[PDB]
């Protein structure tokens, strides 16, 4: 992939860049509880059939 | 001043165009900020800006208009006002971003037995209410 920047294909200006790309890490983009299963259960009396 | 200089007389000269005063009440420069240009740690847009200098910071006249007992006040907008002067309105809509200071000089003579008081206010995004 060509690793072009702006300036190398137009007149560019100076810019302090602040920019980053904190949120976008590995550990960044999974941290996040996610449902994986519902589990259903009851208490109810235990007779013959069910 | 002894060597003569007062408060009350002015010139200032933008580009080809001088104003005089001679009954001014000083000046006023908005939350003490002088216009500038874009610092690199704050700029955003990445291309080579386009800067005009004399052929669009100049002074542009607007149409006059008249002050009677039954004025209730006149507003404009900034650029909006100035979208059709010269070189600052067509660099202005060729453009997609631009920014700008102004130096806004309100022009108001009488005399000695008139009386009235005009508020000149500049408002930061001056948001009016509508007619609804």
């Amino acid at each position: 992939t060509n690793p072009l920047v702006p300036s190398d294909t137009v007149q560019t200006r100076h810019v302090v860049q602040h920019r980053s790309r904190s949120e976008s890490s590995i550990e960044s983009f999974f941290a996040r509880g996610a449902c994986v299963t519902i589990m259903t259960v009851d208490n109810s009396a235990s007779t013959t059939n069910k | 001043e002894a060597c003569g200089y007062s408060d009350r007389v002015l010139q200032l000269t933008l580009g080809n165009s001088t104003i005089t005063t001679q009954e001014a009440a000083n000046s006023v420069v908005a939350y003490g900020r002088w216009p500038e240009y874009l610092r690199d740690s704050e700029a955003n847009p990445v291309d080579q800006p386009t800067e005009p200098d004399v052929a669009a910071c100049r002074f542009y006249t607007l149409d006059t208009v008249s002050w009677t007992k039954e004025s209730r006040g006149w507003w404009w907008k900034l650029p909006d006002a100035l979208r059709d002067m010269g070189l600052f309105g067509q660099n202005m809509y060729y453009h997609y971003l631009g920014r700008s200071g102004y130096t806004v000089h309100v022009q108001c003579n009488a005399s000695k037995f008139h009386q009235g008081a005009l508020g000149v206010f500049a408002v930061p995004e001056m948001c009016l209410a509508g007619d609804s």
